[PDB]
């Protein structure tokens, strides 16, 4: 993937918004970088609710490193499109713009596809209740009676 | 992995009934003299 940093994500989001791209001859203003990076960090923190939300592998920049811009985002190749579409949708109101219908639809589709695999993983069935027997079919060889082994 | 395996018997009562029926009617050997032989030719063998 050519998109490898938060700066590239922000540039792609602005190009979707039609704010700062070569197709419009516009260059990115330096102060449109930091605000969009802060918006992206806030969005990713909101999604990754301390590990109980959407899992993406996004790397959260720390205080010690001075420049937040230019750090690797760490997202997998299948999350970049969703992340930058959502970023464009979120930062559109900054310029009093409105993300178009295609951008909004792509953002929704990307977020759903982002959480699809984690939803499959978390669709787990609870163990047997505390008042079941195992039946004579299971207990005829070892007198187990009241224990389901937590195999899988 | 372990799943519930019950045993809801429906054949054992029939087996018990048949066993009881066959137990209520004992069968044993009975030695009988042949045709033209002595009338009590089987008393000793029966006693043994």
């Amino acid at each position: 993937m050519q998109i490898k940093t938060k700066g590239d994500l922000v540039r792609a989001a602005l190009r979707k918004l039609g704010v700062a791209s070569d197709a419009t001859l516009t260059d990115v203003e330096p102060q449109s970088m930091q605000d969009a990076v802060d918006d992206l960090e806030a969005m990713m923190a909101e999604w990754y609710q301390d590990g109980k939300g959407i899992i993406t592998g996004y790397v959260f920049s720390d205080d010690e490193n001075p420049p937040a811009e230019g750090d690797d985002h760490g997202l997998r190749s299948s999350a970049v499109s969703a992340v930058f579409h959502n970023l464009a949708c979120r930062i559109a109101p900054d310029y009093a713009l409105e993300a178009t219908a295609k951008i909004i639809a792509t953002a929704k589709y990307g977020k759903e596809l982002l959480y699809k695999q984690t939803a499959i993983s978390r669709a787990k069935r609870a163990p047997y209740p505390s008042r079941m027997p195992t039946g004579s079919g299971n207990s005829f060889a070892n007198l187990n009676e009241w224990h389901y082994f937590p195999g899988e | 992995t372990l799943q519930y395996r019950g045993q809801f018997d429906v054949v054992r009562p029939v087996v018990r009934k048949l066993v009881s029926e066959m137990r209520q009617n004992p069968i044993d050997v009975l030695y009988r003299p042949k045709d033209g032989a002595r009338p009590d030719a089987a008393d000793v063998l029966m006693g043994m």
